[PDB]
């Protein structure tokens, strides 16, 4: 987890106006940019303003480190949610940048829980996930045959 | 804060708009010949169409 | 022509130089707040598909 | 909203038995297709942000217990405009719309 200290060291965890912030538009540090639900196995890649993953300095990619004030709060991520028309599943989170199995979804709509506050940050993008083949199913079976679709990794290296 | 439908493609022709049209979500397109025969259109269009 | 197919046109995925007719109209964000109203056409690409 | 008393509009006082219970209201959900957004609470009334759904179903948890409640209704959310959306966006024009207020007085 210790082979992109270029982002981790040198970036921090952005802050920008939310547009549906719970009631409107905030300034929330989760603000989302960039919802690319142009894959295919149910799978968004998205960028919060909020750099999660190692903390301000060197540990743990399970962390969580968003902007409180003008100062991070790198701390853990206990109770992220992603989410759509349902809850989506989180997939991982490297950088700025979080991977998750969401449904179709009219919008999109991330939020994690301080403690204190739910803290949440939503958003419109038409998302919809074809499965590549002849067969326009709504979601991915557990059986049937591989083929090659497009998809995000688990990565970061 | 309200809705907005991305805007249209204007084409000539010959005292015909042809328009390539392409929106968002399903929107109410109308119109008024200002003609004392009004002569008007009415349809939600959410699949893009090309219309005249 | 955008919106149709080959919005976007690149000689390669290398090439840095390319045709975008997406016509791409950015609006004046609302109320004094910070944000970037791009108003465009889903691809040629997204359709097509 | 207050106390049985006199304080804080976002405390939370139900009945229990015959009697009140005025405490926090920590975990309160609308909600309907999607889990809705609250607004605001005055009296008996709360105001919340959801989407459409064919029903309603609304519930907090005292902490014990889930002690939710639901109920039938049709709910759509037209935007005012020629515009069909099921969501309001970021953008756009502003129109005269028909809401309720975030307010008490």
């Amino acid at each position: 987890l210790d082979t992109h200290f270029t982002q981790y060291k040198l970036a921090r965890p952005y802050i920008a106006d939310c547009p549906n912030c719970g009631h409107s538009r905030c300034d929330s540090p989760i603000a989302i940019e960039e919802v690319r639900g142009d894959a295919h196995a149910g799978v968004i890649r998205i960028q919060t303003s909020a750099m999660f993953g190692l903390k301000t300095d060197g540990v743990d990619l399970a962390y969580m480190s968003f902007m409180n004030g003008k100062t991070q709060k790198s701390i853990k991520i206990d109770n992220l949610h992603v989410r759509t028309s349902a809850p989506c599943s989180l997939v991982s989170h490297h950088g700025y940048y979080i991977l998750a199995q969401c449904p179709p979804g009219d919008t999109v709509t991330v939020g994690f829980h301080d403690g204190p506050n739910r803290h949440t940050c939503t958003v419109a993008h038409k998302v919809e996930f074809r499965p590549v083949g002849r067969e326009k199913y709504r979601h991915p079976p557990e059986h049937g045959v591989e083929l090659p679709c497009n998809r995000y990794t688990h990565k970061r290296a | 804060i309200a809705t907005l439908a991305p805007e249209p493609l204007v084409e000539h022709k010959h005292r015909t708009l042809i328009l390539h049209l392409h929106p968002d979500h399903p929107t109410l397109l109308t119109t008024r010949s200002l003609g004392s025969d009004a002569n008007p259109t009415r349809q939600w269009i959410e699949r893009p169409t090309t219309v005249n | 022509k955008a919106g149709s197919f080959g919005d976007l046109q690149s000689r390669t995925s290398t090439s840095n130089d390319l045709y975008a007719n997406t016509n791409l109209k950015l609006q004046r964000p609302q109320a004094g707040i910070v944000h970037t109203p791009f108003t465009q056409a889903p691809s040629g690409f997204e359709r097509w598909k």
